[PDB]
Parts: structure tokens; C-alpha cells; sequence
């Protein structure tokens, strides 16, 4: 009955090989916002 | 095993450099808080009165530059204490404290609990006036990060005099074949050379779905490779399928508990797959649906509102036989689990997890220890392949033979260009192959802790 | 008031709708709590 | 992040549920280089290790550090479950 | 009017089955019918019944089940016979197959038809 | 995005209902971001190709840059002396012959079936005239109208059509402009394609712009023909979507062109409501420092149509000739039911279908059919 | 309502950034023409629904805006519709959800119009199952059978003849006198970045809030969107640099409230 | 009434309805209108919206 | 974002629980669990009980440890 | 020891009858040198009488 | 069957067959302005180029 | 986890898959032998 | 149809065998058979028989 | 940036001389875009000139 | 042959293996000749539409989209 | 295999798995060639 951190999200101030796939990944380990 | 990798699709590479793809987050995000000022900057502790009781200005200290100039963000009560933002973000170093005061109307300020380090606050709208209204808000975006992977490359080498060009076999046994499946088939073929070629393509098709499959990437924490070859240079190799997949869903187990396969594969597509798009479809060994089989047979029995009976189950189903005149049958298995709102499971008894050549660790239960492994390989559709087989476009195996005055294989008498001075042909093979999951997220398995991870 | 139909031989604790035996004590569910019998 | 440690150099942090048999239920965070070896340290440094056949390990899920703050793991074994 | 015809791409393209709507029933209808043409001269037609190739599929009779499975027909009136073998060529009234397709399935439920109209026939005089 | 496919092609045509075609289009905006094949360029490419033609020089082009403020001090004046090259060649081109005409490939090649079918046309010329003509008094002059037409042939006839269609349009349309400007755009591209359609019920041939072409599925073909899936993206006048679409539009797809307002309904909502953060995404290879909104600045639409071919079964029909001991042979759709005890042996094929789809906007979907015309 | 948007610069990004780090073991372009019709489009969704009226009793605002008119902002739906029938429940029972459903039932419905559709979250369409599960454990007069639930049927597998299933969920409930409450999901209510606080049970805890709009039958909506006729979005362009100005107005009208019930957990109040 | 054990399959108190959350969906509930007392009697109700 | 805590807290009138964060301080660690635990509409029933920071050179070890009982409920 | 291992493969997996297989044979990218080899099996037969 | 387009006036002669769809097409509008306060010929365009 | 249906009131021992009620105590089967409750 | 011919490459080569199955028998036929030419003019096959050169 | 013009579906009834005037007085003083999709601005064309 | 009618094309000489010609200048000396290219799935079924089976129609089907 | 499966065969002996033989040769052993009237296709395609 507990969670375990699978993502965090931080912001841009807190910081070439070939492409397997040439579009983006979207994640399950991610929330996605919702319309 | 060869069955089971067949089953994934192949992608076609340029190199055999290393290859990357790169993940992706929301652009949606809320803000831990840090501090809360009031009206001349004094913080609020929560064994305080209000802050914001007659509409009057506070402050809110924010980790990042992150909201704008008149929007109204909110804590953790969204729409009770709704926080217009007045003027742009004042750093203090790396943090930002925004002017702010209430806005939905509250004469009596926000309590001073709601204001601690720790809550969340994210953007709702920006409004403005009817008469000569100014510029409010802004707008945010997200960014990409990458994961990696290589190739492997194997060898294979065969030696065999010259003598054997055409050497037939009397057969005082029969000469036989080894099949792909591990069979000894018979063979008739009075030729040494055809049991020859056939053993270094039985074996290199055992060389390279062991690479495919069970990967070891021996790349270091610092970034290093410390296996030499015989040349000097590193023996790199890439992850292979089973390595690949362990990376994100990691689950290790001795007693297998239905609630927390159910529990697990609904916190991961929670409300990111539709109703329809939740078959979880288990890949397992013929124990493990035996110990799937209990735990189902384990839950139901909890069900003790419900009464199961013979006339939907049909646990004894009536035969007909000489020995009785009403003659009975016996015997069920569970074999799906249809969890609440849309999650389904369902077995696949795959027989490459129960290959016990391979498999040597035996589970206590009987059968070898990979059998009780579970992998749902495949959740939800992901409008790409997740799991290919990367082959590098253009490299064919090179076939490959030094020889003297005989060749055996290609059977040549005669040799034009001799590389040395032996009755000898040597056959050399070598293969770059790897294997890419895109999303090891997407992918749940659930490993018996006998196998010591 | 609530009628129970199944009596469960486990170490570990039933459901709230089947009674505990257990090594030679009886135990049932009753207001959140196992109620012994004895 | 090496450290000297068994599988490749690395620290691992691991999440354990249980069900000791005739006892209840709980919770566990370790460190170990396998994670078989850790369900060979609540048999050894558990609460129950002297009757160490009643650990009835359901759970061993691996917990990685994230660049910044957060709570990383997190685990209830309330009473109603009990 | 979308009654046998795909009016897409400005023109009018059908496949020759004409759905004759809007009429109106036999009695219910002043003109005793539609009158399509003047040919016997008043060829007249109610609010169901579907032409093709001067040949009219009527709506008031009924599918008999000796004449449903062979000829495999798949409405329960022959002219709602003749609305459903129509639905391949409705969306393709140009292709050559599908011509084929619906000069052959029309000649099917043009002879289960007049067997229909001839048991019918037998047994009303008997 | 982050749950699609293109839907299954090997269905039933029963099983290919409205929302399967609205699949294929809700696909099709996928693609989008993607323009590769195996025989053209980036659009990247082909785009600072006409620019150096229109006068523009991007200096990310010809060296790393270390800008975008429009002097010659930071700059670089480009002088167009490409241009008088290719202006010559389509120059030429446009004073080459024109004579394009459908000929009889054997002209002295007449056949029975040839022979047959023009039997056919006479019989129903002579059938029409009977009827227009009112009691001999210009029967006879129907009469010898047509009896000029018995020295003519099948083949003839044919070709008197073929060329009374293309004598016209040429003429009409100013074709020979056309092919001009097709040059010009194969001079630059390495890429000259034109399309063909019906729109109003009168043919038309248009040069597609080859930055707004995707030629998908093709085989190492120089043609554009051989392509299994192509998408035609641009942005149409709202007049130009009524001057088509107007027999297929519903009075709720009036109201979107009327008032237009920012949707993300395409694709961009899951059926769980998560947003896509992949569509705010555009490539370097597709646009740059020199597209998938709904609508314009300029009060344009953006229209979206997918030309897809999709498999239909189709059945081989092996039948006898009553009257001959001749096998033939016929190419049925599944909806055929052999009629046996005739010796009718049957089989079934996969087979290609040109499948069509227009999405305008965001909300309409227009022409989600098989397209009419196949050329078969 | 008027909301009104900005973005200082075109396709890149620019100050407000976000990277997403997911754990796993071995640890473009910005089309900035869609982030803008996207995050308007999502302040007039807040706007709309999740909206606060900043009004006296006499009629005055409260809160100015930045050239010293008042901000005018009128209510939500979410703020009209918790004016009549609001409940805060710390548990969960069906003995105050039959009960609240009957007493606005037996005072305002007739018999055969007294269908109630719970318009829920997913975590609160679980809380919703287990609670009618209580409520037919301790219907021990009639004994459930799988003969007529079937929650235990026979499916065709490989692996065994005789081969069965498992699972159910009850989505419906109907009390006495017609009461007839069924059940769906919508997907916003387990939205993750504006529902913060957790529930003990797992989920976002706004995913465990009931909504019954549509009481009855009006002859007329009774929610609906307002908007002006002609054209009431803007847009603008302000050049150095390039601002992309946006400006709407919108508003949402419950014309009776008291034709709206709704069930949200106390954790989210006060 | 313990001396008759009162199935599910008869009397349909939970019966099936078909949902999108569940291929298995279930729902509950009953009303006692009518109770005929032994030796031909019958009690019916009338619910009147007078009272 | 420096060292990595593991703690042993008791939800009153709930149960016992197990949790790991990654705070600069030991205070911290209770903030992130206070207001980004699981029970965070009731943020007062965390009591914690013991908080030790992960020293590495173990590197196999239990950290946390906590069974809940049958005659504890 | 392959997979990167740093830390030695412990005393208990290296005793009397621990069984071992072939995975497969790898080489580097450059220059590589020749590697791995080729086995071979063969039947048996049975007997009666009368 | 035979086709006729005609504007919305024209009401349907039902009882003969003649089934009806409404369609939106463009129509070819003029207007003038002369200086501010002259507002002349609003009206559709007279030559239409059908 | 073993499940006890129905109760037997019989001087005998009844079956393994049922309870066994004699005049003052409740045996069940437990360890192959009949254990009794408290 | 696989009845004496070979349907590849998108065209119809026969040797000249016939095979006329799929019938049946000249009993069970309600034509008598399949019929497949006018010459006797009722020229009936059945579905076992097999013509070559127009000889059975 | 949009050309915000009058409605145009209505009956031919309701196209009245208030509707046709307010259809005309959407192009007096309008301010657009410098250079049209297929052409060049007018100061580009006078500066040509 | 391509669709029942005889069809010409030029190969390309990169994509063509010929093998056992006897230093002969024709190519119609040799004894295999193998072509091997990336058909297009619509050349496929022109080609091949009355030898496919229904399972070939599959795999053509079921082919991952690398679009 | 060895080799090309054998050609010197009966008709009826080139059954579908013996022309199914010879063409998986062909995918396997038909790479290198030392053709004596060509050039390589690593020239050829320099030469494009
Ligand atoms: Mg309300």
C-alpha cells in the first residue's frame, strides 16, 4: 500500500550517435496532463 | 527461444556505433512550496493567525521561476484559496517570491497551515479587466532526455584438414543431425562436409539469439570496458532483450501474491490507458501457471458472498463410461483474473521459459526456476515498436575461409592464392547484432529471487 | 445478524466473512476486531 | 558511484513486503548486492530470524536515487490489510 | 438524395438501383404511385420498392425460408434483399468488379423473386 | 498520440465502417512531422534549393555560423546568377512541339471483339435515332448522319473520344502552362509531379508542390505512381473547400469553416484525456530559420487528404461456356456466391483498392471512401 | 470572465523550462505557435470550470487590476453547482448516498424519472464497488450463486479443457422506490498536477468525489457555455522581440443548482 | 425462512448490466412488494402520491 | 539533494510504515514525507520514530524494519 | 568475468558440480582474432533374440 | 432520374418523387463605398461567372 | 485456507471436510487427528 | 481454380487438361451434371472425369 | 490575426441592407499583415516603382 | 511477365548477383542470377496477388509501421 | 545444405521442400562473389 518514486520532474536551472527511433518516447513512468 | 525472438519485429541500422532515443515528460507541472511572507516579510510559522485577511499583499517563496505575472495559482485546496500573482518574480539567488494576494473573494485570509514548505501550487488562469487591461501570463514547455544502448559482436571458427574434402561415411551407425530443437534427427548424406556446415549454422544460430536474448553490457559506472580481446582492444557488448527489460520494472519475489500483480499493473496504467487497452497478457512457464493457478484458486476462495457452484464451473462434468451408470469426471484451472475497472490477465505458457538446458537452477516446487518468471511484455500499443531486434544494414556474415592446395567446404582442387602451406581450411564467421526496447516502462516483469537477480 | 457459512483452517488471518481455526482456538470477525472463542 | 560492492560497483536500495505466516504483515528497506541476498537478511537480521521459516517474502522492488530532493520510497501495512 | 447514388466530387455517380423514396404507399399516394415512366404506360411504384434494370423488387411481400438459403439472400423482403446486396457498389459505382458484383447478386433475387411470385401463384389457384 | 497504428487493411468492406476510415486520417496527422523516402531529399533541402532561385541566402547553409539582422556588414548580398541558366531551359521548353495526341499504337490491327463492340454502338445509334426522329422527316437525314460511320472502326471511334477530351482541356486549361512550371520545379527538386482529379464533375490537373508532398511506401521508384500511401498537405481557401466538398459538407461542417476555434482534438487527446506532448514538436527537417493548426493568419483552412490503398477480397471464378467446352475465368467481390452444380470452382485473392480521405481542419472528414476513380 | 495571455520571443523555447527525469536502473523544435493556442485553450478550461466570483453582497469587487478598473470574474461551474446538495463525507457509505439520493427524490421525482448518473473518478468508481460489496455481504438472506452473477465462467484456453475465470465489479446500485445509481468514470477527476493531496487508498483523492449533474428532465439545458455571437477570441502581435498577446471572454451559467448533487471527501475542504 | 436456502438465480437481486469499466459488470438491489399469507390471502400495495 | 534517509514511522490508529526520502537534514526528510505522503489530506497522523541516513560502505544491510502483528490491531 | 563484474564471482557458485554452457563468443570491432569451435554427437541401437 | 440545383424559395414537389438536399454554396457579393457617407450598390454581383 | 462447509452433529467422527460437534465440545481435523476448540 | 492450370505471374496457363470437379454425379445433379458443351447436344461431365482434346 | 468578417449562413432574407452595410464597413481603415502569402508589401512595391 | 502482360525493366547493376559465367561479355551465359531489392508492399500484390496464401497476406498485414 | 541441393534429380523429386532448399541457399551463400568480368559493387557504387 505504497508508492515507490518512478520520475521527477525538475526544471532547466537545476542542470551525436544515430536515432533508434526518430519520433519522441512518451513514458508510463510519467504523469500526463490532462485536457 | 528462437520462436520467442522471432516474435519481435527488426530495425535496420547504419553503424555500429551506439544508438540513442530520447524520452520525453509533461509539460503540466505543480511547485513545491519553500516559504511564505506576509505583508512586511516576517515568515509564517503554523502556529499563526492569517495571513491575507483583509485582501492584503503577501508573499510566496518559490525553488524556481516558474509562474507569471497576473495568473492565479493555487494550493493544495484548489478554488478556496485562489492566489492572484502581482508583478514578475524577484530572485533571491535561485529562488523566486512572488507578490500575492487572495482573490475569490475571501474576507478572512488563508490559515496559516496552508502555507508550508512542501505544497504544491500550480497555475490556473490569467484573468484581466473589461477597460484597459495589460499583459498577464506566459507559457511553459518541457524538454527531452535520452537513454543508450550498443551492439555485440560475435565469432564462430571451425578447423578441418583437407583430407576431408570428399570423404564418404560408411555408415556402420547411422550418421546423424542435430535439429534446431535439440532433436538428433537422422540423415542419409554419405558426405562428411554436409554434417559439417550444418553444426557451425546450428551453432551460430545458437551464438547469436544467446546474444539477442541474454545480454551482459560490460560497459562501466565510469564508462569503461575491461574485457580485452586477443588484439588489444575492449570486447564491447551491448544489453540484450533480458537485460533490457529489467531496467524500469524491477520485481523479485519468493511467494507469489495475486494483489500484488493487480496492485502493481494498475499503478502503472492507472489513467493512461483506456478500458480497452488493459490486456495484460502474462508470458510464464508451465509451473508457473500452476502457481498462477493456486493464487487464483487462493482468491476466489476469500469470495464468500458468492457461492460457486457445479452448474456454471463444471469442476465435475458427467462421462460416460462401462463402469457406472452416471460416471463422473474431475478437475479446473484458473487461468484469468479480471481485476477491477478494465484490467485483464490472462496466461501464456511459453516453452522457452522451461528449457531446462539452459535453466539449471531448479525451484523447490519441481521444474526449473525460470519457469515461475512472469512478463507482460507488451502494455498497451505504443504507435512504434518498443521491443526490436537492431541488425546493422549490410552486414551479411562474412563467410569466410583460409585454405591450402584442398577446400574442403566450397570443394575446390586447386588453389591459386594460397594464404599458407597446410592441408587445413578454417571457416571464420562473424556477426555485429543487438537489441533496443524503447520504453522498458511499458514492460512489467516479475522475477523469482532463486535466480538471484 | 450476520450469518457466516465458512470456517477456514489457516495460520494467517481468513476474510471477515469465514471463521479462524487455528491450532484449537476459534476466532471471528466482529466490529473491525477477531472476536475468540473461549 | 564506486563504491566496491558485488554487482557492478554499485549501491542498491530495495523495497521488501512479507507476510510472516501466523504473525502478520510488514514492511523493508535494505541494502543488498542481490536481491536474493536480500531476503537472506530478514532471515538473518529480521525480527523473526530465529523462526526464520515464517518470512514469506511477496515484494522485492528496487528503489534508484533521483538527481534531487523527493520522497523516493514509501510503504503502509495498515490495519485493515492485517 | 443519397438513394443509390454517391453525389461526391460535384458529380453524380450511381450504380443503376434506384431507391425510389418520398412517394409514399400505393392508396396513400393521389397518382396511385410515382409514374417513373411511360413505357405497359402507368409504371408506378410505391415509397419501397428499388428498380434496377427495369425490374422492381417489391416491398409488400415476404421472404420465404426455402428461398432464403439458397440463393443466400440476406433481408426479409426483396426489396430490403436488394438494399443490402447494394452496399459493396454503393461506395464504388465505377468499378469494374463491383459491376459484376451487382449485375450477378440483382439476377439472383431477380429469380428468387419471380420463383416466389410463381409458388404463390400455384398456390393461390389451387 | 502515444496510442495509435494504422488500422487493419485485411478486413471485410462491411468491417470498414465510418470510424475505421476516420482512423486512417487520424493517422495520417501523425505523419506529419515525417517526410523520408528513398528517392527525394528533405524538404529542409529542397527548400533553400527555390530560395536560392527567389533571392534569399541562408548563411546556415554554406558555413557554421558563430545572423538575423538583414545588413551586409553581418550579412551576405546574394547575386542570382543561377537564374539566367534555367530560365533558359524553360524557355525552351515552352517553344518545344506540343503535340500530344492519343494515336492508335496498330491502327491496322481489327479484331472480332474490336468488330463486336462496334456492332454494339451502331445498333444503339440506330436505337436512339428512331426515337428522336419523328415519322420520317429527318429520319433520313439521321440516316446518312451515321452512315459514315460504317467505314469507321472500334479502334477509331476510341481514339476520336480520347482525342476530342484532350484537344479540349489542353486548350482550356492552358496545360502547356502546367508542364512549365513543372519544369521549373524539376530543375530545382530533381522532383515533377502533377495530380488529376475530378473536382465539379469536370476533370482538372494540378502540379503538387513538392515541399508539400509525402511519398510514402515506394520501392526505390523514380515514379511518384508506384507510392502506396501519399498525403497531400496544404492550406486551401474556405471558398476553395465549398467549391469542392460543397455535395458532401453537413451544416455542422459549415459552422467550422464559418467559426473556426482552436481545437487539440486531433489526436493530441487520449481517450483518457492525456494531453500529447509530442505535437508541439516540430522537426530541423522539416522547417528551420528560413503547420499543423487548423487554420491561418490569412483565414485559410487546412485540408488533409490521405490516399491510402487498402486490400479487398476479391474471389477467382473458374465457370463453362453452355454453349463451348471453354473454361473461362472472372474476378468477383466477396459478396459473391458461386452458383455450383455449374462446375463453378471458386478462389480468393488479396487485392489492392485506391482508398481516399480529407480531413478539413480539425473536425471535418470529408470523402472517407474508396476513391472513385480507379485506374485500372 | 476575460482572461488574457502573453509570450515574450518563431520556433524555440525560451526562459520557462521543464526536463523529465525518469528512475530506471542504469541511471526538436518547440512549435511555439501550438504551446499558446494550447495554454489559452487550458486557461479558458480553468477558467470556465474552475472558476471564483470576487463580489461583495453589494455588488462590489474586491480585487483590481493593473490599470485600476476592477477585475471582473464571475463563478464556475464547479463554484455554482456547490451552492444545493453538497456533501463532504469523511467515509464513504451507502447508507448517506441511498439516503440523499431518496430524500432529493421523494420531495422532487417522480417514480420513473429517478435515474442518477454518479459521474466519477476511477479510484472512486473502486470506493464505489467495495461499498456496494459490504452492503451485499450482509444480504444473507439470499445467497449469491455463480449461476447467476457468474462472476466464476468457463473461457476457451490451451492449457486446460475445463479452464475458468475470475472478476466482477458492481456498478450499479438501485435502492427502494426506484433509485436506480449507476456509475462511470470521467478521466479528468485523476488529474495529477491540479489534485495534490493523495488519498490513503490510493489515486489523487478528487478521483473519489461523486457528481450527479443532470437531475431530472428541464425541457431545457441547464449547464451550458455562454459566449458572444460574432467572434469573442483575440489575438495579437507586438513586435521589438514579439509578444503573442491573446485575449477572451466566456462565462458558464447553472441556471438551478439545486438540480445538482454532488459527494466530495472532507480532505478537501477548509 | 432458513428451511429454503433463496439463490441468486431466482429471485435476480444482483444481475448483470454491460458497462465499459468491466467485460463482467455487476449491480444490486430488491423491493418486497407483495407477501401472500397462507389460506388465499394476498397483500398488493397502491402507492398513491395523496398520502 | 545531498544524503538519503531512511525512516520508520507509525500512522496512528492506521498502522506502521516504512519510508525513504533524500533531504540536506534529517528535519527535511519529515517534510517531504509530511506533505508528499500518501496521507496527506490527514498530515498530522505521521509520527516518526527513527530516521538514519544511508551510510554506504555496508552496502548489505537492512535499514528499516517494521511488522505489524496480530494482536497490535 | 564479463557483465562488467568488478567484484569477483563468489566461492559458492564455483563447486563440485556446478553446471556450465555455452552462451556465445564474443570479439571486439577492431582486428578481431578467431574464437569459439564446432561439436558433434553420434546414436546408439538395441537388441532381441528369439 | 435527373438533377436540378435550386435556391432555398423553391419549395419540394413532394407526391412525385423528388427527394431534396440542402447544400451551402458561394455566391459572388459586390458593395462600394464612396467617401464615408455614400453607401451604393450592396447587392450580389450581377455578372456571375457560373 | 482449508475451508469447513458444514457441521456434523454425530457421535462419530462425520468426514475430514466437516466439523465435529459432540455434547460439550467442537473438534475439527487437524495434524491427521481431531483437535478440539478451547 | 487448381484444376489443371497454373494462375501465376497474373495470367492463366493451361496445359489443356481439364478437370471438371465440384459437380457431382450425373444422379445427384439436378442437370444431369455440369454440361460444359453443345455438340449430342447435351454433352454432360461429371465431378470425377477429366477431358482432354475433347475426350473424356 | 484573423479576418473576422460577418456572417454569411443565413437566409437570403436575413441578408438585409443593415447586414450588407455591416459587411462593408469591415474594410474601411483596416490594418493587416505587411506581405500576403503569395505577395510582396506595398512598401516593397512602391520602393520597386 | 507483371499482371498477365509482359513487362521491361532495367535492373540495377548494383542489386544483381551474377554467377557462373564463363568470362563472357552477355549476361544471358549465366547459371543464377539474383536479384534482390525493397519491393514496395503494393508491388507485392501486384505481382503476386494469385499465389499468395492468406496467411502471406498476414505478414505483409502484420508488418510493424516504420513510417 | 552443403552446396546447391542437387539438380541431377527426377522430376518428381523436386518436391517443395527441395526448391524450398535451394532458394534458402540462395539467401545464405550468394554474397561474394570473385566475378571475372566484373567489378565490385564497392567500385561501382564510388562510381555513382
Ligand atoms: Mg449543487
Amino acid at each position: 500500500a505504497g508508492k515507490l518514486g518512478k520520475f521527477q520532474m525538475l526544471g532547466f536551472q537545476h542542470w551525436a550517435p544515430q536515432k533508434a527511433t526518430n519520433l519522441m518516447v512518451q513514458l508510463l513512468a510519467f504523469y500526463r496532463g490532462k485536457s | 527461444l528462437d520462436t520467442f525472438l522471432n516474435s519481435f519485429p527488426t530495425r535496420e541500422f547504419e553503424d555500429d556505433n551506439e544508438y540513442y532515443w530520447d524520452v520525453i515528460g509533461s509539460s503540466r507541472r505543480n511547485i513545491p512550496l519553500v516559504e511564505a511572507r506576509d505583508e512586511n516579510g516576517v515568515v509564517v510559522a503554523a502556529n499563526a493567525a492569517n495571513v491575507g485577511v483583509g485582501t492584503s499583499p503577501f508573499y510566496l517563496v518559490f525553488p524556481e521561476d516558474w509562474f507569471a505575472d497576473g495568473e492565479v495559482i493555487v494550493g493544495n485546496l484548489n478554488q478556496v484559496y485562489p492566489f492572484r500573482i502581482l508583478g514578475d518574480a524577484r530572485m533571491e539567488g535561485t529562488n523566486a517570491v512572488y507578490k500575492v494576494e487572495l482573490m475569490g473573494g475571501n474576507t478572512q485570509g488563508v490559515p496559516a497551515e496552508r502555507l508550508q514548505q512542501g505544497e504544491r501550487f500550480s497555475i490556473e488562469f490569467a484573468p484581466v479587466e473589461k477597460e484597459l487591461s495589460r499583459k498577464v501570463g506566459d507559457v511553459r514547455f518541457t524538454s527531452p532526455v535520452s537513454m543508450r544502448n550498443e551492439w555485440t559482436t560475435i565469432r564462430i571458427q571451425h578447423k578441418v584438414a583437407g583430407n576431408k574434402l570428399n570423404k564418404k561415411l560408411a555408415m556402420g551407425i547411422p550418421m546423424v543431425r542435430n535439429l534446431e530443437s535439440g532433436k538428433q534427427v537422422k540423415d542419409t548424406a554419405n558426405m562428411w562436409m554436409h554434417y559439417v556446415d550444418w553444426e557451425v549454422e546450428l551453432q551460430f544460430d545458437e551464438y547469436k539469439n544467446n546474444a539477442m536474448a541474454w545480454g551482459t553490457s560490460n560497459r562501466n559506472l565510469n564508462g569503461e570496458y575491461m574485457n580485452f580481446g586477443k588484439s588489444g582492444n575492449a570486447i564491447k557488448t551491448g544489453a540484450g532483450i533480458f537485460e533490457q527489460t529489467e531496467v524500469a520494472n524491477t520485481m523479485y519475489y519468493n511467494t507469489f501474491s495475486l494483489k500484488l500483480l493487480e496492485d502493481a499493473l494498475y499503478e502503472l496504467s492507472a489513467s493512461k490507458l483506456a478500458m480497452d487497452d488493459r490486456l495484460f497478457v502474462i508470458k510464464t512457464g508451465e509451473r508457473g501457471a500452476i502457481q498462477f493457478h493456486k493464487e487464483v484458486l487462493k482468491t476466489v476462495s476469500g469470495w464468500t458472498t458468492f457461492v460457486l457452484d457445479n452448474n456454471s464451473t463444471r469442476v465435475v462434468e458427467k462421462v460416460q463410461s462401462r463402469l457406472h451408470s452416471n460416471a463422473l469426471s474431475a478437475g479446473f484451472q484458473f487461468v484469468e483474473y479480471k481485476a477491477p475497472n478494465g484490467v485483464r490477465v490472462r496466461l501464456d505458457v511459453d516453452p522457452f521459459y522451461d528449457d531446462p538446458v539452459r535453466n539449471k537452477i531448479l525451484h523447490p516446487m519441481g521444474g526449473v526456476a525460470f519457469s515461475y518468471r512472469y512478463d507482460i511484455w507488451y502494455i498497451g500499443t505504443m504507435d512504434q515498436p518498443n521491443i526490436f531486434k537492431c541488425k546493422i544494414k549490410g552486414d551479411n556474415e562474412y563467410r569466410g575461409y583460409q585454405w591450402g592446395i584442398r577446400n574442403p567446404f566450397t570443394g575446390q582442387k586447386g588453389n591459386p592464392y594460397m594464404s599458407f602451406d597446410e592441408d587445413s581450411a578454417v571457416i571464420h564467421r562473424m556477426a555485429t547484432l543487438g537489441v533496443c526496447v524503447l520504453d522498458p516502462t511499458r514492460t512489467m516483469s516479475l522475477i523469482p529471487a532463486i535466480l538471484q537477480g | 445478524m450476520k450469518t457466516l457459512r465458512t470456517l477456514k483452517i489457516s495460520p494467517n488471518a481468513p476474510d471477515i466473512n469465514s471463521v479462524w481455526l487455528y491450532k484449537g482456538t476459534m476466532k471471528y470477525f466482529n466490529n473491525g476486531e477477531w472476536e475468540t472463542i473461549g | 558511484v564506486d563504491v566496491g560492492c558485488a554487482p557492478d560497483g554499485a549501491m542498491q536500495l530495495w523495497v521488501m513486503e512479507y507476510e510472516v505466516t501466523g504473525i502478520g504483515k510488514g514492511c523493508a528497506m535494505c541494502k543488498a548486492i542481490n536481491p536474493q541476498q536480500a531476503e537472506m537478511l530478514l532471515k538473518s537480521n529480521g525480527i523473526y530470524n530465529g523462526s526464520s521459516y515464517l518470512y514469506k517474502v511477496t515484494r522485492i522492488e528496487q528503489v534508484i536515487v533521483p538527481p534531487c530532493n523527493g520522497l523516493m520510497a514509501e510503504q503502509v501495512v495498515t490495519y485493515k490489510d492485517v | 438524395a443519397f438513394g443509390g447514388w454517391l453525389n461526391t466530387q460535384g458529380g453524380d455517380f450511381t450504380n443503376g438501383v434506384t431507391f425510389i423514396n418520398e412517394g409514399g404507399s400505393h392508396e396513400e399516394n393521389p397518382y396511385q404511385g410515382i409514374q417513373i415512366g411511360v413505357d405497359g404506360a402507368p409504371n408506378l411504384v410505391e415509397q419501397g420498392e428499388v428498380v434496377y434494370d427495369d425490374y422492381v423488387f417489391s416491398d409488400r411481400m415476404e421472404i420465404p425460408d426455402d428461398i432464403r438459403k439458397e440463393y443466400k439472400l440476406r433481408g426479409k423482403t426483396f426489396a430490403k434483399a436488394a438494399k443490402s446486396a447494394q452496399r459493396e457498389s454503393e461506395e464504388r459505382p465505377n468499378d469494374p468488379l463491383s459491376t459484376k458484383g451487382l449485375q450477378a447478386a440483382m439476377e439472383r433475387i431477380a429469380t428468387a423473386q419471380e420463383e416466389a411470385r410463381q409458388r404463390k401463384e400455384a398456390h393461390r389457384e389451387g | 498520440a502515444d496510442f495509435l497504428n494504422f488500422p487493419r487493411q485485411m478486413l471485410p468492406f462491411s468491417k470498414k465502417t465510418k470510424q475505421w476510415r476516420k482512423d486512417c486520417l487520424l493517422w495520417a496527422n501523425q505523419k506529419t512531422f515525417f517526410n523520408y523516402s528513398l528517392v527525394r531529399k528533405s524538404v529542409i533541402h529542397k527548400k533553400i534549393n527555390y530560395d536560392l532561385l527567389n533571392g534569399r541566402l541562408h548563411m546556415s547553409d554554406l558555413e557554421l555560423v558563430l545572423i538575423k539582422a538583414a545588413y551586409i556588414p553581418d550579412r551576405l548580398q546574394h547575386y542570382p546568377i543561377m537564374n539566367s541558366k534555367l530560365n533558359v531551359l524553360r524557355g525552351e521548353e515552352s517553344k518545344r512541339v506540343f503535340d500530344f495526341k492519343v494515336v492508335v499504337t496498330n491502327p491496322n490491327a481489327i479484331s472480332e471483339i474490336e468488330d463486336n463492340k462496334k456492332n454494339e454502338l451502331l445498333q444503339r445509334l440506330q436505337e436512339m435515332i428512331t426515337d428522336t426522329s419523328i415519322s420520317e422527316d429527318e429520319y433520313n437525314i439521321k440516316l446518312e448522319k451515321l452512315n459514315d460511320y460504317y467505314t469507321y472502326e472500334w479502334q477509331d471511334i476510341r481514339e476520336v473520344r480520347a482525342n476530342e477530351l484532350l484537344n479540349h482541356y489542353i486548350k482550356e486549361y492552358d496545360i502547356p502552362l502546367i508542364f512549365n512550371n513543372g519544369f521549373m520545379d524539376a530543375m530545382t527538386c530533381g522532383e515533377e509531379i502533377y495530380q488529376c482529379d475530378i473536382v465539379g464533375g469536370e476533370p482538372v490537373i494540378e502540379r503538387v508542390n513538392p515541399l508539400k508532398i509525402r511519398i510514402f511506401k515506394s520501392g526505390y521508384s523514380n515514379k511518384v505512381e508506384d507510392a502506396d500511401m501519399i498525403i497531400l498537405e496544404d492550406y486551401w481557401s474556405p471558398g476553395r473547400v465549398i467549391d469542392t466538398y460543397y455535395d458532401v459538407l453537413s451544416p455542422k461542417d459549415i459552422k467550422y469553416i464559418e467559426t473556426m476555434p482552436d481545437y487539440i482534438g486531433q489526436g493530441a487527446v487520449d481517450q483518457m484525456d492525456n494531453i500529447d506532448e509530442r505535437y508541439g514538436f516540430v522537426n530541423q527537417n522539416m522547417i528551420g530559420d528560413e503547420s499543423l493548426l487548423p487554420y491561418d493568419l490569412a483565414g485559410n483552412l487546412r485540408v488533409l487528404r490521405l490516399y491510402w490503398k487498402s486490400k479487398r477480397k476479391i474471389l477467382k471464378v473458374k465457370s463453362y461456356d453452355p454453349e463451348t467446352g471453354e473454361e473461362e475465368w472472372n474476378f468477383y467481390p466477396e459478396n459473391y456466391v458461386v452458383n455450383k452444380e455449374a462446375g463453378e470452382e471458386v478462389q480468393s485473392f488479396w487485392v489492392n483498392e485506391a482508398w481516399e480521405g480529407t480531413m478539413i481542419g480539425n473536425e471535418i472528414f470529408v470523402n472517407m471512401r474508396p476513391r472513385l476513380i480507379q485506374y485500372n
